[PDB]
């Protein structure tokens, strides 16, 4: 069948693997083990039509930043995920897509800005901030929990969804 | 970058990281579950040698490998 490789990038601690281990698991990971890269695949069905989901789950660390070439040009669709307690990451969203575009030539990708941790009561992001950033950029703005799961198929599912509408 | 390894398993694959050569292919097994499974058996293998479960007591040195499946004991890669 029909296989999605998205790709889930975002600063250090941001909670991409926990996104992931949610949707694919429908766990919720409390402890922190910092990514190098991880993918896990899943069959599910969205909107009707089954699926294959190949989530790359990425590392925040700059240590690492080498590997994104490599998966920025088979990735097929962008979870770009901050903390909305955490304005560092955030401010970094933008050079995660420039790097896409470095390597697609333009950022004509399905992506989803991700602001994660929206369980947390202190919030140092603007949602109208968020909404702007991702209105700046034409994408859609997903608010997320990996802990609740608030916001979590519906930002993966987004994604497909694009793909599919080409 | 640190080093680290590169485990093939059922539903995708995992970079473990190991602070050197010393670690035993025992560690590296039970971190590799712990990530992909969370809390059934399992061998590793060698890329390089299919079905043949790697000693768990060695060192990830005396493998002179750096790619290995995850296989699920009643199971095959
Ligand atoms: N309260 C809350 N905590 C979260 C959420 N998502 C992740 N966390 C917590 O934040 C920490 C880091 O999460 P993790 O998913 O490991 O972050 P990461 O972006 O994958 N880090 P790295 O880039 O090093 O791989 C973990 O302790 C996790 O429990 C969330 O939605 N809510
Ligand atoms: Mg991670």
């Amino acid at each position: 069948m029909t296989e999605y490789k998205l790709v889930v990038v975002g600063a250090v601690g941001v909670g991409k693997s926990a996104l992931t281990i949610q949707l694919i698991q429908n766990h919720f990971v409390d402890e922190y083990d910092p990514t190098i890269e991880d993918s896990y695949r899943k069959q599910v069905v969205i909107d009707g039509e089954t699926c294959l989901l190949d989530i790359l789950d990425t590392a925040g660390q700059e240590e690492y930043s080498a590997m994104r070439d490599q998966y920025m040009r088979t990735g097929e669709g962008f979870l770009c995920v901050f903390a909305i307690n955490n304005t560092k990451s955030f401010e970094d969203i933008h050079q995660y897509r420039e790097q896409i575009k470095r390597v697609k030539d333009s950022d004509d990708v399905p992506m989803v800005l991700v602001g994660n941790k929206c369980d947390l009561a202190a919030r140092t992001v603007e949602s109208r901030q968020a909404q702007d950033l991702a209105r700046s950029y034409g994408i859609p703005y997903i608010e997320t929990s990996a802990k609740t799961r608030q916001g979590v198929e519906d930002a993966f599912y987004t994604l497909v969804r694009e793909i599919r509408q080409h | 970058e640190s080093l680290f390894v590169r485990i093939n398993a059922a539903h995708g694959f995992s970079l473990i990281q190991v602070d050197n050569t010393k670690v035993t292919m025992k560690e590296i097994l039970l971190k590799a579950v712990k990530r992909r499974k969370g809390s059934p058996q399992y061998r590793l293998e060698k890329q390089s040698e299919p079905n043949v479960a790697v000693d768990l007591d060695s060192t990830l040195e005396s493998q002179s490998a750096w790619e290995f499946c995850l296989v699920r004991e009643n199971s095959s890669r």
